[PDB]
């Protein structure tokens, strides 16, 4: 092992090879999901290494299950994840755009242009892209339920749930509206925590609905408890209702005969005292995140109280939001306002071969459960993903009331605006600017390719149409492959989604263009 | 019915909520992975192995 | 053009080690062949002239016997159809206690003839329907073939005569003596109440003096010694304690807290005095034998020796329960002296040696009691095990006789009559089921054929003579074992009788097993993998 | 090769027609395996596990689970069939057959250059029309005993032997009618299914009470009680350890004896409460007292109870608490703080049955039990499993027939009529989706084809005879498995569950549409 | 081939029934001679 300045496993490559490899890896990542964009997309079957099957056409779902070695592909996958987490839509679009910009950048890199010039041109182009998108946007009236439903339909028409589009749109809109919250002058939506999606295989998807409350896979602890209460008063708890040890070591020393029975009797009396403290509020349902003793169950049933134990913390928080209750740890400190009044029906009913607890008649609930009933587990998972996309789109348009034409209209309009802007640059960086501007045409091109129409003729017609004055809303009909105005077709997208997609694609191109050397093989050196 | 591990299913669909890979060790790699630097599980196989690898 | 690829579809989706057999010749014929092979392996051990088989299991344990159920249990049968037939045989053994070889032979013959029927052109459904119809006809006919009834079960001679036939297949050389032993043991058991318990008969095996020295004891024998110095009692007053013969301790945690010197000095003396008082209170009730299920304290043993009390320790709770049943005592949970109704009584308890084994005997003088023990002697452990299996067969036959007292002639008469009657019935039945009915009738010939083959004579001549004799109308005529030439003789006069319930259940189970095997069309076997247990 | 293989060299990819061919081949293989299952004339299959356990069954779900398959499309179809079994409990084999025939008919047109999207659109339109026709064709009736018996027979004959099916039909119908409460959902948890392995398979019957797989552990307790009071309790009667690490301290043997005698006072108090209640309710010896406890009972308490002529059972099942409460009519108790005679159940006969090592307790002759038990009996283990599966299918069928006031004629008549209606409706569909509608109709036509094939008759000739008879008469005529001639299913009594048909249509159409639209199968999670 | 298989199949039945193979062979030879006789009996001439 003579000399070996660096380690023997340290491999270094640099030059044009690194740039070409990074751009080719990004292009391959784009090509993986190129066919999954548009209303006429085809689904893909992904085999989970743990043995499961993921059957979907979402870009993020497909890319997340793919393991790659080239770090540029890792960057692209992280880009997909970022786009999914930020806005929740446009995941395939950002990947395709990043690939196209990286290709048109490779075009200039083959010549004697330094990457910094390309990066500066890309940044100027991105600023103009943002400006044009803001200019060509239109406002939306959030009070109009029909137009909100239309927006959600335009969002979900490219997914498998598009068949039951009206049902999906109604479910998503209702869930987003009721989970919306306002407290202490702070507005929030929080679809991640509340608006839980519970999927039960079987039944028909036409029976799916969003409940005015929370549904959990729990049963009563004792059969004698009621499984149907009209207007329950629900009390939520964290601490167990059973005799537990203390924190400190508490060894006892029994000498007299009656101390053992006295200790057991005091255990029973402590359980009874806790149960009496609970009963003092006169509730009907008691929910606990931890166990409930059998003696506690007896003392609660003596007061005609239904008790459910071992409930997850997230489910308990969701129930508290739905029925307007507060979780209390110490029963002796329970007070009147902590009792949850507002639930209009509680019912433990059997679905299939399992017991499910329904609290499904709350008045003004701040949490909900979407009950999905479908053919199988994978189909229900895909439906859940589509409905998550719908809820994300609804939240985005609620936070940002701006709206942008879809179906390729926005990309072509922005490209044309940037082209006439670059017409008066008179510099060396005008060429990358124009190239990255025209790279936006990959979205209408992909739509036409997936539809099956003639790519060249349709793109030429669209480009000619966009040269006119009032033609910023002209795109491609992804189902028929014909030019059509989107103020008639009705396809629209939130401005936030387009802005995030454009920004993420341009910054991915910049980040991958900044790199010209790769070294690997060294250990972590923690 | 407690013996059938009712919590198995809930752990199943709460485990999937994260994906990286296990390190593939080089005769001296085994020596110097444990010689330096906690509980460590090491898998021995030659290409049921895939199932436990996914586990 | 050098390889045949797997056909698209299920043939390609099969696992690496799995197997799939489908169709008639690939599954049904193979299953029939396997069952016929199993029946062939077990065939030679049928009847009084059956031959013992040395079977060594995976644990290098040697079994020598002619009991079909034991042989099947000790074999590592792997074929699923043969496994099913073995399950049927074991079910017959559990339900009745005898006829396992009959079940196996009948199932094998039925499956062979079913294969023949399928080959000549019949369908599986038609064969199954014909077999079911013929089984119903046989079960209808069988009550008419009853020759005599037990008519008494408290008599030693009648019970011995009835049980001789059951234990004539096993230990054919000397069955009268074993019949007398089992008859005495069963008559001691089975009180005025009609319920008979099989577990009330106990078998003790002691090497050395040959089976001719075996005897029946009205009581129990335990192969161990006594803890105390007293080794014999003549008016025993057994007091059984389930708790250890020691001062009971706390259940949570016991700590002797000493705070002064006087307590330290007096603790041991007080403990010894207290346990002395306990033992003296136990002895003052007239008790002189103490049986415990737990350990024996050294100081407790000392104080029991001081008061002349016999100590017997029984580790297994089953032995304690059986001793309580056979003496009349109640297993006390504490060291309290026994009340008058809880005090067991035995005629004589003593320590004795048989061969080189030290045993404790709980002996009664009355010819009654709840539990009786048979002491088995022999020159080999395997021989005593085989004799024990024969004793189990005899006891099960007695239990069956208690359940149902009807008897049918043995020695080939019953199934020959059944075959003749079913053949006559089938000839009057039009349709394709007549072939299956006739084959079901012919399958009964496998029993006299096996008996004749084991006896060393020509089976065909015996079968022809049996058909002739039954054609005149002598339905109680079977083949004569003690003859160098094919001959027949009356079975009612010779006392060669087998229980009606045994034949009924054996026929039912064999027919069910054969039909269930026939119903199978496809086999999807998984990879064997491991799982030694 | 493909783009994915460049990034992950050791990845398996099937693109374009390759993925469709793979999926269709898997579906065709599954359908070919499960063709022989359909109908009462289907053939039993033997399944041997790795350990060597033998299972005989005709159920589609059981066969799918026991098949040695590692295919993705097979996994998807197995999940669909599993959901079918979980919700409705029937139609798994029909599910697989319809999925396979849908895929085959779709491929018949796809191989001619047609895009699968048009086929899926035709599938959706035909599914809507078929659902409308199914709503139009269902027979709404009052679910009396005869109709329920017919439905149970129709299921069990396809599941087991004809005579065993006839016995199990009466068993299941009587059980369901026993537990049924007016205008309330049927709780299938209240029908205990117990397996005993000593009698013949036709000896299985229904007990208007409960059977427990354990008996009294004290040998001196009574083996049979004529008139019994039932005490269903959830109170531990064994020794309990103090939660706070108590420990005992003493200075002499007498103190140790006193502590030992005083350490069992807590449990003895509850035992005395039970004994006092027993003395109060039945001061004489005619009546009896039976105690069923979900928790254990130590030998001291067992002996104390047996001294008073009380039979006690420990470590009972949790569901048995509710089962005893609904059957015997008592009140389950979690504590003996205040126990009164009104909390005691009743039972007209309690006795213990011994089967080898196993002990069984029978609680029969109840007043009006809302919970009953089915005692599965047989000579083998595979027989018990087969009878249990058949009983589950029959219970599901009867419950579905009760829930849905309507019932659908069987023998494939409904599907022949649905195919004819789809053919008639086909011209009303614009575009090339008419090919999808035709494929859908041909796919639903599989069930009469498979029934005729299993019965041995010619497939196409029987199908055209059925179709001609249906067109001429307009009735709901299905395949007669004995002669092959058309037969009116309603007149004979071959009934099918309406919910089963609806779920079949929905699930099969959804899964076929999803599979047809798949154009790539990937496995790139390694490295 | 089919005839030989069937003849051996039906001979196994007698072999399993304590019949020595020589008797079976003698019966087979007698049967073969009578088959030859019968076949020559039912034959018909042909004008070539
Ligand atoms: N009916 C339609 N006609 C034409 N284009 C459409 C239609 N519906 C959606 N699109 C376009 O398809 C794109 C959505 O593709 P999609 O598959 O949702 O990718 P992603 O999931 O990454 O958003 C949007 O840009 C939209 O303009
Ligand atoms: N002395 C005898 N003479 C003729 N046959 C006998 C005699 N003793 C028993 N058998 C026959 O032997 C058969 C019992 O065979 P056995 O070996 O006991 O098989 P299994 O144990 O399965 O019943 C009975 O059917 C009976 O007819
Ligand atoms: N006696 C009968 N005559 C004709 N057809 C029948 C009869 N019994 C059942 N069927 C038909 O057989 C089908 C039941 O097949 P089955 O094996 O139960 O499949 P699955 O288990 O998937 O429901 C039903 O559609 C019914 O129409
Ligand atoms: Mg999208
Ligand atoms: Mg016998
Ligand atoms: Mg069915």
């Amino acid at each position: 092992r003579p000399v070996l300045v660096l380690s023997q496993n340290t491999k270094r490559e640099s030059g044009r090879k690194v740039q070409s490899g990074n751009i080719n890896a990004a292009k391959t990542i784009a090509d993986i999901i190129r066919t999954c964009l548009g209303p006429k997309s085809m689904m893909k079957m992904l085999l989970d290494p743990m043995g499961g099957i993921v059957m979907t056409n979402d870009g993020n779902a497909i890319l997340r299950e793919i393991q790659v070695q080239h770090p540029a592909a890792k960057s692209m996958i992280e880009i997909s994840r970022t786009q999914d987490e930020e806005v929740g839509d446009g995941t395939t679009s950002v990947i395709i755009l990043a690939g196209e910009m990286l290709s048109v950048a490779e075009h200039f890199l083959e010549q004697q242009m330094h990457p910094t010039v390309v990066i500066s041109a890309y940044r100027k182009a991105l600023d103009d892209m943002i400006s044009t998108l803001k200019k060509i946007s239109i406002p939306v009236d959030i009070s109009d339920s029909d137009m909100m439903l239309n927006i959600i339909n335009s969002s979900i028409t490219t997914k498998a749930i598009s068949r039951w589009s009206s049902l999906a749109c109604n479910i998503a809109l209702d869930a987003v509206k009721m989970v919306q919250f306002e407290e202490n002058g702070r507005k929030e939506i929080d679809i991640k925590k509340y608006a839980r999606v519970e999927k039960i295989p079987g039944g028909i998807i036409e029976d799916s609905c969003v409940l005015r409350g929370v549904m959990i896979n729990k049963d009563v602890t004792h059969p004698r408890m009621r499984r149907y209460i009209k207007n329950p008063r629900i009390v939520l708890l964290d601490s167990s209702l059973e005799y537990k040890k203390g924190e400190s070591q508490t060894d006892i020393e029994i000498t007299r005969e009656e101390d053992f029975t006295r200790i057991l009797q005091m255990e029973e009396e402590y359980i009874q005292q806790l149960c009496e403290d609970i009963i003092q509020l006169k509730p009907d349902v008691v929910i606990t995140e931890k166990g409930i003793s059998d003696l506690a169950q007896h003392y609660l049933m003596r007061a005609n109280i239904t008790a459910i134990r071992r409930v997850r913390k997230t489910d308990n928080n969701r129930i508290a939001r739905a029925c307007g209750a507060r979780i209390v740890s110490r029963p002796e400190e329970l007070r009147e306002d902590d009792v949850g009044t507002g639930a209009g029906l509680l019912e433990i009913k059997k679905i299939g071969d399992e017991y499910f607890t329904f609290i499904t008649d709350c008045k003004d609930p701040k949490a909900c459960t979407i009950l999905l009933r479908g053919a199988s587990k994978e189909i229900l998972s895909e439906v859940e993903r589509n409905l998550q996309d719908a809820m994300q789109v609804c939240r985005n348009v609620l936070l940002d009331p701006q709206l942008v034409p879809g179906g390729g209209a926005s990309e072509m309009a922005v490209a044309h605006a940037l082209t006439e802007k670059s017409k008066a640059m008179t510099g060396v960086e005008q060429w990358p600017y124009r190239a990255v501007a025209q790279a936006l045409e990959v979205i209408p091109r992909t739509l036409i390719q997936n539809c099956g129409a003639s790519t060249i003729r349709l793109l030429t017609s669209l480009r000619a149409k966009h040269t006119q004055e009032n033609c910023e809303t002209w795109g491609v009909n992804g189902e028929t492959g014909t030019l059509v105005d989107m103020k008639e077709l009705g396809i629209w997208e939130p401005l936030a989604v387009k802005l995030q997609t454009y920004k993420t694609a341009v910054e991915t191109a910049v980040l991958l263009l900044r790199i010209d050397d790769i070294v690997s093989g060294h250990k972590k050196k923690g | 019915f407690l013996q059938q591990y009712r919590k198995q299913r809930m752990e199943e669909m709460r485990q999937q909520l994260h994906f990286k890979q296990v390190f593939e060790i080089s005769g001296e790699g085994f020596l110097d992975m444990i010689d330096k630097e906690i509980v460590i599980m090491v898998h021995i196989y030659e290409d049921g192995t895939e199932a436990m690898n996914g586990c | 053009a050098l390889h045949v690829p797997k056909a698209p579809g299920f043939a390609q989706m099969l696992k690496e080690g799995a197997k799939h057999f489908s169709g008639l010749e690939e599954a049904v014929y193979r299953n029939i062949q396997a069952c016929k092979e199993l029946a062939q392996t077990t065939r030679t051990a049928y009847g009084p002239n059956g031959m013992n088989k040395m079977v060594i299991n995976h644990l290098e344990k040697l079994f020598v016997t002619n009991d079909a159920a034991t042989i099947l249990r000790e074999l590592e049968v792997q074929h699923p159809a043969a496994k099913m037939i073995v399950m049927a045989s074991h079910m017959q053994e559990q339900e009745v206690g005898d006829g396992t070889n009959f079940v196996l032979v009948f199932a094998g013959a039925l499956l062979e003839l079913a294969e023949e029927l399928l080959r000549i052109g019949l369908s599986v459904s038609e064969v199954i329907e014909g077999y079911e119809i013929a089984c119903r006809k046989a079960h209808e006919i069988l009550p008419n073939l009853v020759c005599c009834s037990a008519k008494n079960l408290r008599d030693i001679d009648e019970v011995s005569s009835l049980l001789r036939t059951s234990i004539m297949s096993k230990q054919y050389g000397n069955e009268v003596f074993l019949a007398k032993l089992i008859a005495q043991a069963c008559v001691s058991i089975f009180p005025d109440s009609g319920h008979f318990n099989v577990d009330n008969i106990r078998v003790c095996k002691i090497l050395g003096s040959g089976i001719s020295s075996s005897s029946v004891l009205h009581g129990m024998v335990f192969k161990k010694e006594t803890e105390g110095d007293v080794t014999s009692v003549k008016d025993a007053k057994i007091a059984v304690y389930s708790c250890p013969f020691d001062g009971m301790i706390t259940e949570t945690k016991g700590t002797v807290l000493i705070k002064t010197a006087e307590e330290l000095m007096n603790f041991s003396k007080g403990e010894e005095n207290l346990m002395d008082a306990q033992v003296k209170a136990i002895a003052d009730t007239g008790a002189n034998v103490v049986v415990t299920g737990g350990k024996v304290a050294d100081m407790a043993l000392h104080y029991a020796n001081k008061y002349n009390i016999m100590l017997v320790r029984l580790n297994s709770k089953w032995d304690l329960r059986r001793l309580c049943k056979t003496v009349g005592a109640t297993a006390l949970p504490r060291l309290t002296p026994p009340v008058l109704e809880e005090m067991g009584h035995c005629d004589s308890v003593y320590l004795s040696e048989v061969g080189d084994t030290q045993v404790v005997v709980f002996k009664h003088e009355k010819e009654d009691g709840a539990i009786s023990t048979i002491v088995l002697r022999g020159s080999t452990d395997n021989l005593m095990d085989d004799i024990e299996r024969a004793v189990d067969d005899g006891v099960n036959t007695f239990k069956v006789l208690t359940r149902d007292k009807r008897l049918v002639p043995g020695g080939g008469a019953t199934e020959i009559e059944l075959a003749k009657q079913i053949t006559s019935y089938g000839e009057t039945c039009p349709g394709l089921e007549q072939y299956a009915i006739k084959k079901f009738a012919e399958a009964f010939e496998a029993i006299p054929r096996a008996l004749a083959e084991n006896s060393g004579v020509k089976a065909n001549e015996v079968i022809s003579k049996l058909y002739a004799v039954h054609q005149e109308g002598n339905k109680n005529v079977g083949l004569d074992i003690e003859a160098e030439v094919p001959a027949v003789k009356d079975m009612l006069e010779a006392g060669i009788l087998d229980t009606y319930l045994g034949k009924y259940w054996a026929i039912k189970l064999a027919t069910n097993a054969a039909v269930t095997v026939l119903r199978v069309d496809q086999i999807i076997m998984a990879k064997p993998a491991g799982g030694p247990k | 090769m493909a783009a994915v293989k460049t990034l992950n060299p050791k990845a398996e990819v099937a693109r374009a027609q390759a993925a469709l061919a793979v999926n269709i081949s898997a579906a065709r293989g599954l359908q070919d395996v499960l063709r022989t299952n359909l109908g009462p004339k289907g053939t039993m299959k033997m399944l041997v596990s790795g350990a060597g356990d033998i299972k005989l069954t005709k159920d589609g779900n059981v066969l799918l689970h026991e098949m040695q398959i590692q295919h993705p499309t097979a996994s998807l179809i197995a999940k669909v069939a599993t959901a079918q079994d979980d919700i409705t409990g029937d139609g798994t084999t029909s599910n697989v057959l319809i999925i396979g025939e849908l895929l085959k008919q779709a491929d018949l047109y796809i191989s001619e250059g047609l895009h699968p999207r048009i086929i899926t659109e035709g599938f959706e339109a035909a599914k809507e029309k078929a659902l409308q026709f199914l709503e139009e064709v269902k027979v709404s009736r009052e679910m009396d005993r005869e109709t329920l018996i017919d439905v149970a027979r129709t299921s069990l004959r396809t599941k087991v032997h004809a005579e065993l099916a006839d016995v199990l039909t009466e068993a299941v119908v009587d059980s369901i009618l026993a537990i049924k409460k007016q205008d309330e959902p049927i709780d299938l948890f209240m029908i205990e299914i117990m397996e005993m392995k000593h009698k013949s398979e036709t000896d299985t019957s229904l007990i208007r009470g409960l059977v427990l797989d354990h008996g009294a552990r004290h040998p001196d307790m009574k083996k049979r009680v004529e008139d019994a009071y039932i005490l269903t309790c959830n109170v531990s009667l064994e020794y309990e350890k103090t939660e706070v690490n108590s420990g005992f301290f003493y200075k002499s043997a007498e103190e140790r004896e006193k502590l030992v005698k005083a350490e069992r006072k807590f449990i003895e108090d509850r035992v005395k409460k039970i004994i006092e209640l027993k003395r109060k309710v039945c001061g004489d010896s005619d009546k009896g007292f039976v105690v069923i406890n979900q928790k254990g009972i130590d030998p001291f308490s067992l002996d104390a109870l047996s001294k008073e002529g009380i039979v006690a059972l420990r470590r009972a099942k949790r569901r048995n608490m509710e089962r005893l409460t609904l059957a015997c009519g008592g009140v389950a108790l979690n504590s003996f703080d205040d126990l009164s005679p009104d909390c005691l159940g009743h039972a007209g006969l309690v006795y213990e049955y011994t089967l080898g090592e196993e002990k069984f307790t029978f609680i029969e002759k109840c007043n009006n039990p809302r919970s009953v038990t089915l005692l599965i009996k047989g000579p083998n283990k595979h027989t018990l499993t087969q009878i249990k599966d058949a009983v589950r299918d029959g219970l599901r069928a009867v419950k579905n027939a009760i829930d849905d006031g309507c019932v659908v004629p069987g023998a494939g008549a409904v599907e022949v009529a649905m195919a004819e209606a789809l053919i008639k409706h086909k011209p009303s569909v614009k575009g090339r989706a008419q090919l999808g509608v035709q494929a859908f109709a041909d796919a639903l036509l599989i069930i009469p084809k498979v029934l005729a094939q299993n019965s041995g008759f010619d497939l196409q000739e029987t199908l055209v005879k059925i179709q001609a008879e249906h067109s001429e008469s307009g009735q709901l005529v299905g395949v007669d498995l004995n002669t092959g001639e058309p037969m009116v299913a309603a007149e004979v009594g071959v009934w099918d569950n309406y919910c089963v048909k609806k779920q079949l249509l929905h699930s099969c159409t959804v899964i076929a549409t999803n599979i047809l639209l798949v154009d790539e199968i990937m496995r790139a999670g390694m490295s």
